[PDB]
């Protein structure tokens, strides 16, 4: 997603805080994204059922 | 067919799995968990009936 | 956080609770200890033979030096003042202390004090264009001081030269060592010298009594790279017993993780040091002292749901603990 | 030192089909019963490789360039092919990288060597006393400034065999990025006659070599007064890599079983 | 005839899964009393 | 044109050339050992 590394405890162990929230902020925004692509898609199909 | 699987995801293992800087970081988008879990709750709910 | 009733009061946000079954915060069994393993590397790392190295060779023939099988310390490398400027790119100059790497390479050379701003990649400049050029994903420490009295002298310490003209731009870690005559006019030329036929090396004026922003500055860089080999060089830590079939924390060459270490049946070939998973999170790891694969397995956790009756009724909760065995419930957030 | 050989039969090249070789772990990561695509330099499937013959007559050891790394193979009986020449003008301008596997060493060179026409290895034959003797050396002439060297422990293998069909299956393949020097190869023993098997094996990583050279041109060197000889019967066979996505597929061992080319 | 896929019994791919935070729950009327 | 709740002055004498060192995050000797800023800093450093 734009950062570094995909692993998190990578990021951690290799950067003090104030610029390992930079990229840990990548981190969350795209997998938020894909949390909410998955529930939108399961509640189309569950309409469906 | 009839139902599907009754499927849970939590965020906060999946997101920011096992940190506390990242689940302080992910305090300020608010309230997207609370929803993402109401939602799967509601459609696995909604197999049984 | 006092009792299962109250914590769904305060996940539903009220004072009062209807009948039925409340999914409620997970549960996560603590890990109990830490775990550190690093090699058996003892002797310590050939510092000063570049730093307190006699001679530095030119920018346009910058020397490369391998450092490689020892055990690094980067706290006496920070702690001293002596440094004009030390920036670290990749990392943090605090966990240098407490990672392991695989290789490090040294650069050393000598610039001019101005033209240290130019080594940071993606800057563009004299030496950035025509003698040493940094790639932009770089990984590693930059250090750069004056040496203003040891080689300058004021007869002039001419034989530091760099190049000026290049007929293009170069790849990052590349060196040209050459003789040839540049050709900034029109007209090919051939012999030795002629009209507008340039020598592309041309010395520094390194005399002791000019200005600063034209002294010389000796310049060494540090590029070692992270974590996808069988590591050499450590910092200064030292390894504990193995502890397995507990949640542990665990620190395998730099490798953090929790979980749970078990004795394995995955059959590793030798030249493999890592396993993942389809997640990209590592799932077997080889003790770096006695050379055995352990299985990592995440410690048990689940979600918690209380079942109640309204609280116009009575105030009794019962707790269902999701796909757990039972008898890890009484161990335990 | 070096003799101008002549005596030899010429002949045109020939090609022949790589038809499912050409496959290295791209990484030394333990991977299991998993599907994964990657993307770098591998030999296509159904390639037209060069290949280059050795019989009774012929010697062929010719310049060939050296574009984004080689996969090099070898098919041999006796042990014929030991050198491996790597450089980019190879007249005492820049350096050159030279890995020696002759009957006592494994040395590797990184030297400012100066070489001439025909470099070769040679040995006498069966003189009486049941053995082939190393007898020449004639690669270089001087070396001025040489950084890296290394020589390994010593042992000795074997000089002599007489087989109609080849057994000895060495496949290689070198690279060069970023200043690193990478070989992966595999041995195998097989029963073939005069060309390249079909069939499916991969590459382990080997070496890696931090030498910081430009290389664009190479030459192997082959094993044998001044004219009148043996050549030993061996194939060599060269291939170049291209930057195409793979498809690979790890079993329950971590052992590659196959491949699909993008 | 059906090959079940993700069953998730408390003891793979299933358990891949699992281990980031994905549950499957059973249901409320189990294989019996449907067939009933 | 703001209000405060009260404003708080600090001083002290540094060496002409750790006045980079005084910005919040950034490490070094006065960072480490002798004067550290808050990373959610909120105010103005002065210095000549
Ligand atoms: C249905 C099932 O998996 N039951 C198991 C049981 O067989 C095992 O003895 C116990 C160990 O604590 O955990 C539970
Ligand atoms: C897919 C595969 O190669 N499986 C092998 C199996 O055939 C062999 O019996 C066992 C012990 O040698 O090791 C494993």
């Amino acid at each position: 997603f734009g950062a570094i590394s995909s692993v998190l405890n990578d990021i951690l162990s290799r950067l003090d805080p104030p610029e390992a929230e930079v990229q840990i902020d990548r981190l969350i925004t795209g997998r938020l994204q894909s949390l909410q692509t998955y529930v939108t898609q399961q509640l189309i199909r569950a309409a469906e059922i | 067919p009839v139902s599907m699987t009754k499927t849970s995801v939590d965020c906060t293992m999946y997101i920011c799995g096992d940190s506390t800087e990242c689940s302080n970081l992910l305090l300020q988008y608010g309230s997207f968990c609370t929803q993402l879990n109401r939602a799967l709750t509601g459609i696995a709910v909604e197999q049984d009936k | 956080a006092l009792d299962p009733l109250s914590e769904t009061k305060c996940t539903l946000k009220s004072f009062t609770v209807e009948k039925g079954i409340y999914q409620t915060s997970n549960f996560r069994v603590q890990p109990t200890e830490s775990i550190v393993r690093f090699p058996n590397i003892t002797n310590l790392c050939p510092f000063g033979e570049v730093f307190n190295a006699t001679r530095f060779a030119s920018v346009y023939a910058w020397n490369r030096k391998r450092i490689s099988n020892c055990v690094a310390d980067y706290s006496v490398l920070y702690n001293s003042a002596s440094f004009s400027t030390f920036k670290c790119y990749g990392v943090s100059p605090t966990k240098l202390n407490d990672l392991c790497f695989t290789n490090v390479y040294a650069d050393s050379f000598v610039i001019r004090g101005d033209e240290v701003r130019q080594i940071a990649p993606g800057q563009t400049g004299k030496i950035a264009d025509y003698n040493y050029k940094l790639p932009d994903d770089f990984t590693g420490c930059v250090i750069a001081w004056n040496s203003n009295n040891l080689d300058s002298k004021v007869g002039g310490n001419y034989n530091y030269l760099y190049r000026l003209f290049r007929k293009s731009n170069l790849k990052p870690f590349e060196r040209d060592i050459s003789t040839e005559i540049y050709q900034a006019g029109s007209t090919p030329c051939n012999g030795v010298e002629g009209f507008n036929c340039y020598f592309p090396l041309q010395s520094y004026g390194f005399q002791p009594t000019n200005g600063v922003g034209y002294q010389p500055y000796r310049v060494v860089v540090l590029s070692f790279e992270l974590l996808h080999a069988p590591a050499t060089v450590c910092g200064p830590k030292k390894s504990t017993n193995l502890v397995k079939n507990k949640c542990v924390n665990f620190n395998f060459n730099g490798l953090t993780g929790t979980g749970v270490l078990t004795e394995s049946n995955k059959k590793f070939l030798p030249f493999q040091q890592f396993g993942r998973d389809i997640a990209d999170t590592t799932d077997a790891v080889r003790d770096p002292q006695t050379l055995e694969i352990l299985d990592i397995t995440p410690c048990s956790f689940g979600g918690v749901s209380v079942i109640t009756p309204g609280t116009n009724t009575s105030n009794q909760v019962a707790v269902l603990y999701q796909d757990v065995n039972c008898t890890e419930v009484p161990v335990a957030t | 030192q070096c003799v101008n050989l002549t005596t030899r039969t010429q002949l045109p090249p020939a090609y022949t089909n790589s038809f499912t070789r050409g496959v290295y772990y791209p990484d030394k990561v333990f991977r299991s019963s998993v599907l994964h695509s990657t993307q770098d330099l591998f030999l296509p499937f159904f390639s037209n490789v060069t290949w280059f013959h050795a019989i009774h007559k012929r010697f062929d050891n010719p310049v060939l360039p050296f574009n984004d790394g080689v996969y090099f193979a070898s098919t041999e009986k006796s042990n014929i092919i030991r050198g491996w020449i790597f450089g980019t003008t190879l007249d005492s301008k820049t350096q050159s990288l030279l890995i020696v596997n002759n009957a006592t060493n494994v040395v590797i060179k990184v030297c400012e060597f100066q070489f001439c026409n025909d470099p070769f290895l040679g040995v006498y034959y069966h003189k009486n006393n049941k053995s082939w003797m190393e007898s020449e050396f004639r690669v270089y002439s001087s070396a001025n400034n040489c950084t890296f060297e290394y020589v390994s422990q010593p042992f000795l293998m074997d000089l002599e065999g007489k087989q109609g069909n080849f057994k000895n299956l060495r496949e290689f393949v070198f690279k060069n990025i970023d200043g690193y020097f990478k070989i992966y190869s595999k041995h195998t023993p097989i029963n073939l006659v005069r060309d390249l098997p079909q069939g499916f094996s991969a590459l382990e990583p080997l070496v890696d070599l931090p030498i910081g050279i430009n290389i664009t041109r190479f030459q192997t060197l082959l094993a044998l007064s001044s004219s009148g000889w043996t050549a030993g019967a061996a194939a060599y066979y060269v291939g170049y890599l291209q930057p195409r996505t793979f498809l690979l597929k790890y079993n329950e061992n971590g052992t590659i079983t196959d491949a699909v080319d993008c | 005839k059906v090959t079940l896929a993700d069953a998730g019994f408390i003891k793979d791919l299933i358990c891949a899964q699992k281990f980031n935070g994905l549950t499957v729950l059973p249901p409320l009327l189990t294989d019996e009393m449907i067939a009933q």
